[PDB]
RNA sequence: CGCGACCUCAGAUCAGACGUGGCGACCCGCUGAAUUUAAGCAUAUUAGUCAGCGGAGGAAAAGAAACUAACCAGGAUUCCCUCAGUAACGGCGAGUGAACAGGGAAGAGCCCAGCGCCGAAUCCCCGCCCCGCGGGGCGCGGGACAUGUGGCGUACGGAAGACCCGCUCCCCGGCGCCGCUCGUGGGGGGCCCAAGUCCUUCUGAUCGAGGCCCAGCCCGUGGACGGUGUGAGGCCGGUAGCGGCCCCCGGCGCGCGCCCGGGUCUUCCCGGAGUCGGGUUGCUUGGGAAUGCAGCCCAAAGCGGGUGGUAAACUCCAUCUAAGGCUAAAUACCGGCACGAGACCGAUAGUCAACAAGUACCGUAAGGGAAAGUUGAAAAGAACUUUGAAGAGAGAGUUCAAGAGGGCGUGAAACCGUUAAGAGGUAAACGGGUGGGGUCCGCGCAGUCCGCCCGGAGGAUUCAACCCGGCGGCGGGUCCGGCCGUGUCGGCGGCCCGGCGGAUCUUUCCCGCCCCCGGGGUCGGCGGGGGACCGUCCCCCGGACCGGCGACCGGCCGCCGC
RNA sequence: CGGCUACCCACCCGACCCGUCUUGAAACACGGACCAAGGAGUCUAACACGUGCGCGAGUCGGGGGCUCGCACGAAAGCCGCCGUGGCGCAAUGAAGGUGAAGGCCGGCGCGCUCGCCGGCCGAGGUGGGAUCCCGAGGCCUCUCCAGUCCGCCGAGGGGCACCACCGGCCCGUCUCGCCCGCCGCGCCGGGGAGGUGGAGCACGAGCGCACGUGUUAGGACCCGAAAGAUGGUGAACUAUG
RNA sequence: UAUAGGGGCGAAAGACUAAUCGAACCAUCUAGUAGCUGGUUCCCUCCGAAGUUUCCCUCAGGAUAGCUGGCGCUCUCGCCC
RNA sequence: GAGCCUUGAAGCCUAGGGCGCGGGCCCGGGUGGAGCCGCCGCAGGUGCAGAUCUUGGUGGUAGUAGCAAAUAUUCAAACGAGAACUUUGAAGGCCGAAGUGGAGAAGGGUUCCAUGUGAACAGCAGUUGAACAUGGGUCAGUCGGUCCUGAGAGAUGGGCG
RNA sequence: CGACUCUUAGCGGUGGAUCACUCGGCUCGUGCGUCGAUGAAGAACGCAGCUAGCUGCGAGAAUUAAUGUGAAUUGCAGGACACAUUGAUCAUCGACACUUCGAACGCACUUGCGGCCCCGGGUUCCUCCCGGGGCUACGCCUGUCUGAGCGUCGCUU
């Protein structure tokens, strides 16, 4: 608001002239003179708590939690059930995370890009984005956002050599870099497991950029991969292991209901 | 107004702070402005390096930061005279000159003098007319570069005096006890009063 | 995707410039495509329409095979009026129907030295 | 008596030139409350702010120390993070509250009065000639300013003058043109890709499935708008170190005008006054035995003066050199000129104002100050007949629709008219329980249940039962035959044909240096480089474990379709 | 034919009109004619506690810098010889300042309400204390023998966390006595035994982000005054020349 | 025509000063403050009070204790004691 | 969500069917014509019965009070669709020269005059008007301002700030 | 039997709530730095063929000239339709113009009253003669001109 409905000079009547105790604009002739002045319950007045510009908008996150979220999103992008449950069409798609040759990053046109997506069967995921490019619901159409266009695959690379030109206007695609991994691009909407397409140099630089549990990251300064909470975490295998079932009481499956 | 066991609070909000709220919404704006300022300087001004003049090795005045070191302001005219060049000739060569900085230590004097010798060795200058005073040919293919970053010499140089391998020695280990500090403290607190009593002992015959 | 920081995707600003564009902009607004044989013969995609162009209406209440000549161009209403396209009032007086020039296929242009210069610039810029 | 010169002066519609006033978001100078808090109110806080007055620029102010510090010292001003809600101030209550460090953006330093030396070598004006595009200067001839002091040389970081040394050959202001540059310098005009194909709904299509085994077509262009609806291709827009022209600014290269610094030695010079400071009194500050500013009085020194945070005396030491001046940068901007975006509002909201809004209107005036958006795709805004004087109807007509007819999208509630149904002396209305009536729903109302197995009744089909032929899958043995995982050695192998880290080494390795006697002394001390050793990955074979989400082949039983 | 139901009517019983101030409202207490829209615990800073996450004796880049000119990019990524800095790892004192390990064994000075030398252990003890360990014993259809097998346990032991108590250590004061060392033998420093004050030590648990509650200051849940100050406009009414 | 706000003017009533005068009007500080009135917006479930101690220029208020809720933690029975 | 739809979204109405205990919801039927929703997270200017609540609209009151200060109207004709009111004739009255008359100053600004309309206005009505639309109208040496000073207001010199 | 009243449903009338749209606001950020004595900001008055407001302009008055683009403005009659002539509209605008008040400037402002110089006519000339053009505010700086001083001095009666 920043300059509210307090532009109208006003006073209260009091006891006599017994409309109310609200301030009233003072004058004559104009039929506004005598109406409700500034205050939250009046016409043309002032809003309750005028939302100032010094609200705490931006929120700092720990960098270890940022890198933890990047590692969690990239790990969840590898399991096929997670990305199929996010909704990408991975029926005819070959082996998980896809590693293409280094001739892909030197594309110049987009016909080769579309042909590559058709040959690697990501064109079904692009066709889903073609099928869903409808109009925005609600009053959000006024502020220049009229397209519900769902996210498709994300191609992650290094050494930009025309791959942004090849993948710049495909609907639903995401331009994304190895050295600058975005959480907002790797997991849009906070839902993990987005379909990603890597490259040879990308898929080799990931280990250089984060490491293993044996060595540190050689590109970052003081980062290690986080220690896993459960080493071998197949709960059904653990509960059907002989060591656990050697030390159980008995399966007690009687009910013993109410006796009248 | 107060409550259960909590800290006594005195906020400084009685003054009309709502008018003067300077919130950094233009902080990426200033960042992009200052990036373009530095890049426009490095493009248009010269093939001089960014952060142009060379800064001295300087110790910080405290009992707190004097173990550390700092890039100072200028080269302390006695130091520049020992290096042997004129003042504004040094300023145009690229030497930062501060006429206020004195010289107490011959150690820091010779440190800045050797730093000047290193900078004059690393200097490659280009005069206007191609008669070549104080240069030669295209040395190192015009030096292979024309821009340095974050100081010319990285002027920190945190010295590592190690002095590791030595054997524990004779009666200094039985001589350097705690009582030396208390004796020095008592001597510093009672220096002048003993001199007054000695003067009175010489006076009263 | 829009990459210039000096042009709007803004709906209010685009509609404001569109409905308050001056006449030299409204001529570029009221541009019409060409027939396939004339674009094959001239190597140009579209032209601004003028007073004496021949028009085949492609869409609306009248569709195709009605190659007539325009008579008036209201640039204030973004409306050309075509001689063949008629509609009677209540009182039996005919009046021309509003046709937007983007739903108009030009079959023949009007020859002029200025239009030859425009056609040469179109062909050279299409290259 | 008169004439002349200087000095104080006055006049003009004298020749030429300059200030007024406006905006005022940012900045500078003065001034200045009170509501409020202290649960009361005087000190205090609100506040060195609101209001008032005076000034200018795109920035202003400040700015080259009469500084900070007190130790291994730094070193113009501004701005941010810290210092820090700390030192300190305060009816020591409420509350108020910096700074030096240190890390960052920026980096630029300088000039004058005095001291003397130069024959005032200086500057303004008038007139003619050398001359230039769009306009103004180097010379020529005389009227002034200035010796009560112009200009050069000079500035506290020392300077100047005369010998000796060995060198430098310099600059900045015109004028035509060349290829340019990091967005491929500034802005302005005009132009640049690809279905409008076939079928069908629709008033209208931008809707609906498809366009050959190369995915109909363009894409460095799938942002957005208008178009009769929901568009990448139908249209200006969008991408592009895409392209052509016109206009403007910069830095190369022909003439006119200026052109002596460094080191040694000798001599000489060396500084801002009613100012600092002291007393006193007001305001202000965190500044307290008084931080800053100001009034009155007293009012200097030259081994001086100020600062050194508790007043005063003596003494030592550190640092600076005031009472003269200029200066871009980072910084601020709710006014203005264009510009872009929005987890914002959507006509009682958002600016008072989406509209002939500071408008209508009110008050003498200072001033106060609104309500008010939407027909349709296109007016195609209803021709014509008829009743009435007209307002208004009845027909007819346009449109997909007047169930859109000129404040006309949608059209609720309160309220009212009529129709249909029901009831009526305890004002109306309500909760529990039924009964009656009415609208409406599901169903066929003596005729409505399904799914499996088996024994009978009639017709038609081909597997299954068993085997041969075949691909695909599960399962495990020899883990045959190979990959990969875990500790462990070894080849110390890529240690010189390797990565990372170590205030663990090597003065018998090297270089730039210091010390002692051009050479010698590890004799000792600093820095850099080579390697020496420690803690994880890169190949190998060999064993041990796991053959486990790591997977192939050979074979086996048990699945399976054709 | 069936049908509860926001349709209507009748009948029996019960049933004063809501909201708040109040001990007490249907009140002869106040507000409400009716209807539609708007309308009241927000935001910032600070603190405390709890919860959730990351790292963990460390933690955090919020301040800048680096990436090619990209719509989302005012995002995100990185700095490490950017950790300066904030908080914590150290407290106690007004301050000068000082500043948290003790115990055992053997030898000796008169083991003397007393100091020295060598070696060892190491954050002390008591009573409770989840859990954990050893295990008497007996228990599996008809003969001795065995291994896991069905199957617990008397009694004992080490004792997490935390509670109570005792003891020890540090800092400032208080009382009493003796000793040691000299970059120089002094109104020099240090030490000992008890009694107290501390927000301490006695193997450290913090940092950052987010969410919830509460408090404080800001207009602070909304509306409300009699009042005060600053700057301007009126003698066209009236009062007086 | 002159006197303009703590001012004017008053044969004096504190009367008049533009329907307002025991201090005019307009705008700003200002959304002044209030321990004092009125109001405070969806459902269900579970628990559920006090008008009392002490202190205050305290008596219509607040602080503290008490009453209450929420979040847990440490344990114990679950096989003649 | 390969979500819904111009073969009809939001919105609204509903003696329809139903669910939940409720916050509310789903479907049927009718207008409507272009946008809307389910799930997981996210963020609020997020829920109304009151505040002598603000804005806007509408009832009972109610076809009620009221259209009563100043003596008063009546007949005929005309224009007109239409006359208690307009115009004319005639009669009867009032104001009665300190006027219900003829003209000015201040103030109003076209209200003055002619023609036409009667939906607005005149508190009933009009064929009428100071309403509306169209078109006209104010002529100065000798009327006044202009000139002069009156109480007073005011700038330079000057002083103060 | 009807009237009145009550409760629903349909239709109709007041009403403009909800929903949908937005040439409008609000917030944030970037770029530039611009008023006037050569008449600013502001105000008055006037200007269109039919023209009240807003917008645009200043007696050249809904714009003039020039450049760019290229066949219109439009509600209606008109008019240049010419383009192998100069060419309608629109944008830019760098050239011309810009009434009066206003810092406002000849005095005060009652559109009042002057005063100089020059040019055209009216008695071919001023002598308080009509029209037109230029000038006429305060403060101040530099220089020129004029002159006041028993302020100081030289020479001279
Ligand atoms: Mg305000
Ligand atoms: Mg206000
Ligand atoms: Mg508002
Ligand atoms: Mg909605
Ligand atoms: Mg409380
Ligand atoms: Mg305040
Ligand atoms: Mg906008
Ligand atoms: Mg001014
Ligand atoms: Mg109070
Ligand atoms: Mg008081
Ligand atoms: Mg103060
Ligand atoms: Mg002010
Ligand atoms: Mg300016
Ligand atoms: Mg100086
Ligand atoms: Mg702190
Ligand atoms: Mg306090
Ligand atoms: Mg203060
Ligand atoms: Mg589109
Ligand atoms: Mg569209
Ligand atoms: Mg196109
Ligand atoms: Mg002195
Ligand atoms: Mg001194
Ligand atoms: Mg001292
Ligand atoms: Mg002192
Ligand atoms: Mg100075
Ligand atoms: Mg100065
Ligand atoms: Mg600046
Ligand atoms: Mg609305
Ligand atoms: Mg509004
Ligand atoms: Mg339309
Ligand atoms: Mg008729
Ligand atoms: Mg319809
Ligand atoms: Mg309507
Ligand atoms: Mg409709
Ligand atoms: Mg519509
Ligand atoms: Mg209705
Ligand atoms: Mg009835
Ligand atoms: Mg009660
Ligand atoms: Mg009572
Ligand atoms: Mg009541
Ligand atoms: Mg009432
Ligand atoms: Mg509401
Ligand atoms: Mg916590
Ligand atoms: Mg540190
Ligand atoms: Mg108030
Ligand atoms: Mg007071
Ligand atoms: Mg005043
Ligand atoms: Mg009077
Ligand atoms: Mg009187
Ligand atoms: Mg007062
Ligand atoms: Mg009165
Ligand atoms: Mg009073
Ligand atoms: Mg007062
Ligand atoms: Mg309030
Ligand atoms: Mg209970
Ligand atoms: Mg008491
Ligand atoms: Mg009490
Ligand atoms: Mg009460
Ligand atoms: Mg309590
Ligand atoms: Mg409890
Ligand atoms: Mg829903
Ligand atoms: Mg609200
Ligand atoms: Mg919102
Ligand atoms: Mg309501
Ligand atoms: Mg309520
Ligand atoms: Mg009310
Ligand atoms: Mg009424
Ligand atoms: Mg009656
Ligand atoms: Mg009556
Ligand atoms: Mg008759
Ligand atoms: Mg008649
Ligand atoms: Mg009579
Ligand atoms: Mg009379
Ligand atoms: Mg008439
Ligand atoms: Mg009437
Ligand atoms: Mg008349
Ligand atoms: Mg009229
Ligand atoms: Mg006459
Ligand atoms: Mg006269
Ligand atoms: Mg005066
Ligand atoms: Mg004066
Ligand atoms: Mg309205
Ligand atoms: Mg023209
Ligand atoms: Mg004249």
């Amino acid at each position: 608001s920043e300059l509210a409905g307090h532009q109208t000079s006003a006073e209260s009547w009091g006891t006599g002239r017994a409309v109310a105790r609200i301030p009233r604009v003072r004058g004559g002739g104009t039929h506004r003179s005598g109406q409700g002045a500034f205050g939250n319950m009046c016409r043309g007045g002032r809003m309750f708590a005028p939302t100032k510009t010094w609200r705490r908008w931006h929120r700092r996150v720990n960098t270890t939690q940022k890198r933890y979220a990047i590692c969690s999103a990239l790990a969840a992008s590898a399991l096929p059930a997670l990305v199929m449950s996010k909704g990408h069409r991975i029926e005819e798609v070959p082996e998980l995370p896809l590693v293409v040759e280094d001739k892909v990053e030197g594309y110049k046109k987009t016909k080769e890009a579309v042909l590559l997506l058709k040959k690697l069967k990501a064109w079904n995921d692009i066709k889903k984005v073609y099928a869903s490019q409808r109009m925005r619901a609600g009053k959000g159409k006024m502020r220049n956002r009229r397209r519900i266009q769902r996210r498709g695959p994300c191609i992650i690379y290094n050494e930009d050599n025309g791959i942004i030109k090849a993948f710049r206007n495909i609907p639903g695609i995401t331009l994304l870099n190895v050295s600058k991994l975005n959480i907002l691009k790797l997991a849009p909407g906070g839902h993990v497991g987005r379909f990603c397409i890597w490259t040879e140099s990308a898929f080799r630089k990931l280990d250089e950029l984060y490491g293993t549990w044996r060595k540190a990251a050689s590109l970052k300064s003081n980062y290690n991969l986080p220690m896993h909470k459960m080493i071998n975490t197949d709960l059904s295998r653990i509960l059907k292991s002989p060591e656990i079932q050697r030390a159980l009481r008995a399966p007690r499956k009687k009910i013993h209901r109410r006796v009248l | 107004a107060p409550s259960r066991n909590g800290m006594v609070l005195k906020p400084h909000f009685h003054k009309d702070w709502q008018r003067r709220v300077a919130t950094w919404f233009n902080q990426p704006a200033r960042k992009i402005r200052r990036r373009k300022a530095r890049q426009a300087k490095a493009r248009r001004i010269a093939p001089r390096p960014a952060s142009g003049p060379i800064r001295p090795i300087v110790r910080c005045p405290t009992v707190r930061y004097h173990t550390k070191v700092r890039a100072g302001r200028g080269f302390s005219l006695e130091e520049l005279r020992v290096a042997g060049i004129h003042k504004k000739v040094a300023r145009t060569i690229g030497i930062s000159v501060d006429p206020r900085r004195r010289n107490k230590s011959t150690e820091s004097l010779q440190a800045n003098v050797q730093r000047l010798k290193e900078y004059r060795s690393k200097l490659i200058l280009f005069p206007r007319k191609p008669s070549a005073p104080k240069k030669g040919d295209s040395s190192a293919e015009e030096l292979k570069l024309a821009t340095q970053l974050t100081g010319p010499v990285m002027p920190v140089r945190n010295v590592y005096k190690k002095e590791k391998a030595r054997v524990i020695t004779e009666e200094e280990k039985n001589f350097k006890a705690f009582a030396s500090l208390r004796m020095a403290r008592a001597n510093a607190r009672l220096f002048g009063i003993r001199a007054k009593r000695a003067k009175e002992a010489a006076e009263q015959d | 995707m829009k990459f210039n920081p000096f042009v709007t995707s803004d709906r209010s600003k685009n509609r404001k410039r569109h409905f308050n564009a001056p006449s030299h902009i409204r001529r570029k607004i009221m541009s019409s495509p060409l027939s396939k044989e004339l674009r094959q013969k001239y190597n140009v995609r579209s032209m601004p329409i003028r007073k004496d162009d021949e028009v085949q209406v492609v869409r609306g209440h009248y569709k195709g095979q009605q190659i007539g000549k325009v008579v008036q161009v209201y640039r204030k209403k973004y409306v050309i009026y075509i001689e063949r396209v008629q509609r009677e009032k209540a009182n039996g007086t005919t009046v021309h129907v509003g046709i937007h020039p983007s739903k108009v296929v030009i079959t023949r242009l009007k020859l002029d030295k200025d239009r030859k210069k425009i056609l040469e610039r179109k062909a050279k810029s299409r290259q």
